[PDB]
């Protein structure tokens, strides 16, 4: 069974009279999802699996695009010297289930076994119609909404020894995380249950140690451009960019408030080039969501000191799709 | 942490002769994750093998890389004069601390002269007390100040030139630096010298007010 | 092909900052990490950190973490390196290099897709001087033996030029007459911030006597020249 590529069409469950953008694209976009979706495990047979190199991973960054750019549509746009503008009506915008699904004439295997680390081979596969449903959920540092681990948590890693490889980290417990716009208009915050938080650093410490018996640093981002030098989402429609130091500030041998911007002006993640939208919209703006995961980098430096600091990270978006994804793989049939 | 220890720090070899450079990760690494490099004096280094043993643009099959695990060497089948460099190796962000490929030549004892301070100098209440050494072979030399038999530390420079390109020697000085107080106090200036080239440590002095 | 262009030499003041700039061209930028390597002089090349070019993320070596600034301009794909608070000790040679390219035009590749520490495309470098310093001529002494320590037919003068900044300067003996058995050496930059070297020339102790001889030392950044006559002191 060789690994192959195609055009894996979606599966959602959107609603005809929402006027909310997700609902509207999966409505021409995808098909209704399956009841009683059917799982077969294969007997005696071990698959060789790559979250790096997942074409998978690939098609979803070009749906997700496409997705933005028909519904989150901006005043002005500079793409290289060429300045588009068009009209920009405030939308309803959040993320709803994605599943995908094989065509005819192919598949999707599955690795079942909990302990697999994304790169290498599982011997335990199994065979899905579809995905299970992920809410493609564009942020940075923290990964929202999405998938757990089952008993302990995960660091994934290309080669953790390589400083430049992206760290994702996937949680076995949610922590809450609530930003709110209360009724400045561009000040917003928000808030993070500290002991919840404490016991998360904790857990990723543990098995981070695993790779590096040394003291465990967490810090800051020290570079970037905004959008990942913050968690950067978005809620009600309006981009956040939120302040990160109080989650990644702590030495290892209540409630957390995060100050947060709403900005008009942005870095498109699509593409290279700026965007601008309207002014924000007045009333309250209010996000409940679960981090799930995390985005990491290691500090590098060629010295034997008694420390490894890490400090979040991300950007390419692909990264996220991949902490869902990891264990999926399409493969062409006889 | 991946720190590398290249050995020898020198390495002389004769044109048309073998060479065989050495690399030891602090721990088991990858072959693929080890590359050599070559530095001449002015340049940036330059990527010779990007593999263990997968040679790079214009780099003749006579560099020839090797080794697993602990263990990495790069072996040139016949050294020619355009060889000749400082060679690096690496293993992601660290790199050693250098070979030095040396075109090698007969042993040479250095000829020693000390020079005592000008009185121009002593003017301006400054005193420079120099040391030559000239034309040795090998580059190890030990430059010992000591100062009415009182071994100095701390108040002097050494500066050693190329490898010549005719003779293929080195020649250094070494210079103490005193304040004129301290160098009108004392007598006896002594330059002491450690080579391969003597049969014994070589001692040039003088004494402060003579011809 | 790729070019990586760096700017030119620059002389700064302790406590200053300076910025360095690596201007590239030959491929996409935004498809491979930029990273900054520092090379003291006679010691091992060292790296500083990388960057994406790519929402502009970076990863600081641990020691230089307060030190260094990586940053970069998009559209004239060129690279900057700012270090603060110099130092003596920040005294050296400074390096843009990239690794090899693994996409030439794959859909969405980026920079940390690639292998990063393959360094086949390095800058020429920029040297950077931190001293408190300011251009100044040379002190020239001449360095004559004692005349109670000689041997046979083989004696040693020069002259010690001391003092001066910044580099460099030219010294020849007799105008550039007497070039056999000529050594001057490499200049060092002492605590004072300011270079000093010796050139010296072995003669024969029988022309000591009859033959004058003079360093002819040339500084041009002070426009300063200096003819010293050396002989032995009676
Ligand atoms: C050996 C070392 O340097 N660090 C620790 C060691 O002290 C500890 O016993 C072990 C966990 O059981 O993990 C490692
Ligand atoms: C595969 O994983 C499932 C759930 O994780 C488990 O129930 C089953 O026993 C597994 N089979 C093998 C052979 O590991
Ligand atoms: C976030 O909001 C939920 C309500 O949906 C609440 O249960 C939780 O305690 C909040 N977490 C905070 C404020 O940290
Ligand atoms: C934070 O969470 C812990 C356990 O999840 C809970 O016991 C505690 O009450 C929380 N703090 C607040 C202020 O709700
Ligand atoms: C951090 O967590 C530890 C236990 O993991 C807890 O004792 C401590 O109180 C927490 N930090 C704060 C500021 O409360
Ligand atoms: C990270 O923390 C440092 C320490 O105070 C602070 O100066 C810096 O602004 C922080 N960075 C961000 C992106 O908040
Ligand atoms: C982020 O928060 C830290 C701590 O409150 C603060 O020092 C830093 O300036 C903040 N960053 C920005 C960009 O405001
Ligand atoms: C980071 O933590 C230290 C102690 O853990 C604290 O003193 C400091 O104020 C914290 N930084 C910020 C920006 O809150
Ligand atoms: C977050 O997780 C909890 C349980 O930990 C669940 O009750 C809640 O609905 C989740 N919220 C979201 C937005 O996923
Ligand atoms: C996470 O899911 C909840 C529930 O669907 C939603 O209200 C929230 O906006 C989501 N968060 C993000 C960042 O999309
Ligand atoms: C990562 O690279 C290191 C150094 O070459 C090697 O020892 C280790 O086995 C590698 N790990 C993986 C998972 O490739």
């Amino acid at each position: 069974w060789k690994e192959a590529e195609t055009t894996l069409f979606c599966a959602s469950d959107a609603k005809a009279y929402e006027t909310e953008k997700h609902n509207v694209w999966a409505t021409h976009a995808c098909v209704p999802t399956d009841p009683n979706p059917q799982e077969i495990h294969l007997e005696n047979v071990t698959e060789e699996f790559n979250m790096w190199k997942n074409n998978m991973v690939e098609q979803m960054h070009t749906d997700i695009i496409s997705l933005w750019d028909q519904s989150l549509k901006p005043c002005v746009k500079l793409t290289g010297g060429s300045a588009i503008t068009q009209a920009c009506p405030k939308v309803t915008f959040e993320p709803i289930p994605i599943h995908y699904c094989a065509p005819a004439g192919f598949a999707i295997l599955k690795c079942k076994d909990e302990e697999f680390n994304g790169i290498g081979p599982c011997k335990n596969v199994s065979t899905v119609q579809c995905t299970h449903g992920i809410k493609p959920v564009v942020s940075t540092q923290l990964l929202l909404n999405g998938s757990l681990a089952e008993k302990e948590v995960k660091i994934r890693c290309e080669n953790i020894t390589n400083n430049a490889k992206t760290i994702i980290v996937q949680l076995v417990n949610p922590v809450k995380i609530n930003c709110t716009r209360p009724n400045d208009i561009r000040q917003a915050h928000c808030n993070v249950n500290r002991t919840e938080w404490n016991n998360t650093l904790h857990q990723v410490v543990e098995q981070l140690r695993k790779h590096f018996n040394k003291t465990i640093n967490f810090a800051n981002s020290t570079g970037g451009d905004l959008e990942i030098t913050t968690h950067s989402f978005n809620c009600g429609g309006e981009f956040f960019y939120c302040n990160t130091t109080n989650l990644f500030n702590s030495t290892w041998n209540d409630t957390i408030i995060l100050p947060c911007r709403i900005k008009q002006i942005i870095n498109m993640w699509q593409r290279v080039g700026q965007a601008m939208y309207a002014p924000p919209i007045r009333g309250v703006i209010r996000c409940e969501s679960n981090i799930t995961g995390l985005i990491l980098t290691r500090d590098g430096g060629n010295t034997n000191s008694t420390r490894e600091t890490f400090r979040p990270g991300g950007g390419d978006m692909r990264d996220n799709w991949r902490s869902e994804l990891y264990k999926y793989k399409v493969v062409k049939i006889e | 942490y991946i720190g590398l220890t290249q050995s020898p720090g020198t390495l002389s070899v004769s044109p048309g002769e073998r060479a065989t450079l050495s690399c030891r990760p602090s721990q088991a690494i990858s072959k693929s994750h080890l590359a050599w490099y070559s530095q001449k004096s002015g340049q940036p280094p330059r990527l010779l093998l990007t593999g263990t043993y997968e040679r790079a643009s214009g780099v003749p099959d006579r560099f020839v890389g090797s080794g697993s695990g602990t263990n990495y060497t790069l072996t040139i089948a016949s050294v020619e004069a355009e060889d000749f460099a400082v060679y690096f190796c690496q293993c992601f962000e660290g790199f050693g601390q250098g070979t030095k490929l040396e075109i090698k030549r007969t042993v040479a004892a250095p000829s020693v002269f000390i020079f005592p301070p000008s009185d121009e100098q002593l003017k301006s209440g400054t005193a420079s007390v120099v040391c030559l050494l000239n034309n040795f072979y090998p580059r190890e030399a030990k430059v010992q100040w000591k100062v009415d038999n009182a071994l100095q530390s701390g108040n002097s420079q050494e500066s050693v030139t190329e490898q010549d390109s005719k003779d293929s020697t080195y020649s250094l000085s070494s210079t103490l630096t005193l304040s004129k107080a301290d160098y009108e106090k004392h007598k006896v200036y002594a330059c002491e010298v450690t080579h391969q080239g003597l049969s014994s440590p070589v001692t040039k002095s003088f004494n402060r007010g003579e011809c | 092909q790729h070019s990586q262009v760096q700017s030119g030499t620059q002389i700064k003041t302790p406590g200053a900052s300076v910025t360095l700039s690596c201007g590239t061209s030959g491929y996409d930028f935004m498809e491979s990490l930029i990273n900054w390597v520092r090379q003291e002089i006679g010691k091992r090349p060292e790296w500083l950190g990388w960057m994406n070019p790519r929402g502009g993320g970076v990863n600081y070596a641990q020691r230089f973490q307060g030190k260094v600034t990586m940053t970069r301009d998009v559209s004239s794909g060129t690279a900057y390196l700012t270090l603060r608070g110099l130092t003596s000790d920040d005294t050296a040679k400074y390096y843009c290099v990239r690794g090899k390219s693994c996409c030439n035009g794959r859909r969405y590749c980026n920079g940390a897709d690639c292998f990063n520490w393959d360094f086949e495309y390095w800058g020429q470098g920029t040297l950077v001087i931190v001293s408190p310093a300011s251009t100044k001529g040379p002190s020239v002494f001449p360095l004559a033996p004692s005349s109670k320590s000689t041997s046979g037919g083989t004696a040693a003068l020069g002259c010690l030029v001391k003092d001066y900044f910044p580099e460099p300067v030219t010294v020849s003996w007799n105008s550039g007459a007497l070039t056999s058995g000529v050594h001057t050496f490499p200049a060092v930059l002492q605590s004072s911030g300011l270079y000093s070297l010796s050139s010296v020339v072995t003669v024969p102790s029988s022309s000591l006597g009859t033959q004058t001889y003079i360093c002819n030392v040339n500084h041009k950044p002070s426009n300063t020249k200096v003819d010293k006559k050396v002989e032995p002191k009676s």
